């Protein structure tokens, strides 16, 4: 539960109207989608320069719903051992079940994201196992609303119609 | 005095459960005794009784053979269980070398069903004679004297039609889903797509029911100028091993091989020959009659209004498979929040269209 | 307090048959497992 406002930053309310729509909203009362049947997005894919919103707002839309804030460094990622970074993805759901909410956020996606056209991810198995175990995790809870996953890096490049639905990281906010 | 004959029941199945939570712990001491063995595989064959193998647990070894030893499942390139005193082969072991389990997504039969697919069953109903006929019944073409197709080439736009068609085929034949996309093969690491491809054609080839699908294999391809090697490492021997597979001395009859890709000219005219990609088939968008039934799975599902009116939004949707209406009827959700309704309507879903005309063109 | 305290003496004396059985058992199950366990993964389950 970081302490932070809407109103220490800003010029982004243009911003902040898709994270509140695509964040705030689907966590805060899910009584309005359940009612419907229709499964509410447990993310939003964000991607701009450093220092425009992505990290600064992080800590923010946690603070409005009262979430813990995780914080995923890219150099952090990759080691020599099979593990660590590959376990984040599991470390970060462990606080999420005694935690009543959660909101797991993911810096610089880039790097475990985009694959270009190399195959590397095979290479250093930890940045692929990542993504891997990515697919179990946010399949785990479809219907809860206490469980969200977010990313935040500087461009997109490669696409993934995989993780392109409700309950992933879909709709683009520049 | 009576009312203790209650109690006598209760506790003597307290005695009988306990009896077998005290035997389960003595069973637990007697296995911590057991002795384990070690893992290796055939790096080459020197007689039947003897193998040259390489240990995982240390340098390459030559072990012999102990007991109900199969040399027919057990040849060159099978792993093994070591013996770490007597260096000897106890029990046999399927051939697996990276990830198979996670690099390549292995699932039972299909999952998407032949609703989502609708529209094309004129182009699916020849696909399946060719495709589903030789996986049950391998004697059909026999009697007539030809051979079944191997590659079948679904290209279209992403993430349209790619997914839906992978899943669908799995499901009516009942063969197990295998998902290899060429993303995971094109890499920096010294040969790595020779070993990609031996790996997907041993899972083949132990489980005769599977089907091996891919995507995104414009990577991979490509004909360069004189079909060598310029800058690319990986490119090239994919290209050659996809060919000596299919037309070499064994292929795969249980298993069709399966690309994707945007545009078939973006491929290497190699692998597009005759003996190995007998089919082009081309994914186009569902039209307003496509559509209709692709609503009616996911977006029907959910509680929505009785007149809620499924062709108001046909009309404004373009390109929209069972994967992408979830996200319409999740858009549709947030403009109904203004109204004060528990479902959906026809006018609150077609909000969704301009939406996405932000992004997609 | 008459029929029931004979079969009662039954069920708690095999209660004891169990007792001294895990004695010996609590004895094993704990001095078997080494101490000093040392970090693994398992790969495939």
């Amino acid at each position: 539960k970081p302490t932070e406002t809407y109103s220490d930053v800003g010029g982004l309310d243009k911003q902040i109207e898709e994270l509140v729509e695509a964040i705030v909203l689907p966590m805060k009362r899910a009584d309005k989608f359940k009612d419907m049947g229709i499964r509410a997005p447990k993310g939003a894919l964000m991607y701009g320069p450093p220092g425009t919103g992505k990290t600064l707002l992080a800590r923010a839309c946690a603070a409005q719903t009262n979430a813990t804030f995780l914080k995923l460094a890219a150099p952090q990622l990759v080691q020599m051992y099979i593990g660590e970074g590959a376990k984040l993805v599991r470390d970060a759901f462990a606080l999420a079940k005694e935690k009543a909410p959660t909101i797991i956020f993911i810096d610089e996606l880039d790097a475990i994201g985009t694959k270009r056209f190399d195959s590397e991810k095979s290479g250093d198995r930890e940045v692929q196992r990542t993504m891997l175990e990515l697919l179990n995790q946010l399949d785990g809870f479809s219907s809860d609303d206490r469980v969200k996953v977010l990313a935040a890096t500087n461009r997109v490049d490669v696409l993934d119609p995989a993780l392109l639905r409700s309950g992933r990281l879909d709709r683009k906010i520049e | 005095h009576r009312r203790y004959d209650d109690q006598l029941k209760q506790r003597r199945q307290n005695i009988r459960d306990l009896e077998k939570l005290y035997d389960k712990t003595e069973n637990d001491i007697k296995a911590l005794q057991s002795i384990g063995q070690l893992i290796g595989e055939v790096m080459k064959e020197l007689s039947e009784e003897k193998y040259i193998v390489k240990a995982s647990s240390g340098p390459r070894y030559i072990v012999g053979v102990r007991n109900s030893v199969d040399r027919s499942k057990l040849k060159k390139g099978v792993r093994v269980t070591l013996d770490i005193t007597t260096l000897t082969i106890m029990r046999i072991l399927p051939r697996e070398t990276d990830p198979l389990v996670y690099n390549m997504t292995s699932f039972e039969q299909g999952e998407i069903t032949f609703d989502g697919i609708g529209g094309l069953t004129e182009q699916i109903r020849e696909l399946r004679e060719v495709i589903e006929l030789p996986l049950k019944n391998p004697e059909i073409f026999q009697r007539v004297g030809i051979k079944p197709p191997k590659g079948v080439l679904l290209y279209g736009p992403p993430g349209t039609g790619k997914t839906l068609l992978a899943k669908a085929v799995a499901a009516t034949i009942g063969a197990n889903f295998i998902f290899s996309p060429a993303s995971g093969i094109v890499d920096k690491y010294i040969g790595e797509s020779a070993r990609i491809i031996r790996e997907m054609f041993a899972y083949a080839k132990e489980h005769e029911p599977c089907i091996i699908f891919m995507d995104e294999v414009d990577a991979i391809g490509g004909r360069r100028f004189s079909e060598g090697t310029s800058a690319d490492r990986e490119i090239q021997r994919t290209l050659m091993e996809l060919l000596t597979q299919m037309d070499g001395f064994d292929n795969l009859g249980q298993t069709k091989i399966i690309m994707a890709t945007n545009r078939p000219d973006t491929l290497d005219p190699a692998l597009l020959r005759p003996g190995r990609l007998d089919r082009k088939v081309e994914i186009p968008l569902p039209n307003e009659a496509g559509r209709l039934e692709i609503f009616k799975i996911h977006t029907a599902k959910v509680k929505k209004t009785g007149e809620f009116d499924f062709e108001a939004a046909v009309k404004m949707s373009d390109g929209f498979n069972g994967a992408d209406i979830r996200n319409c009827a999740t858009e549709a959700g947030f403009f109904a929040i203004r109204d004060d309704r528990d479902h959906i309507n026809p006018d609150d879903l077609m909000k969704a269209v301009r939406k996405v005309a932000e992004v997609k063109k | 307090i008459r029929i029931f305290r004979s079969e009662l003496q039954r069920l708690s004396h095999e209660n004891n048959v169990m007792l001294e059985k895990i004695k010996d058992n609590k004895e094993k199950i704990k001095n078997n497992r080494q101490l000093p366990y040392l970090v693994a993964n398992v790969v495939e389950v």
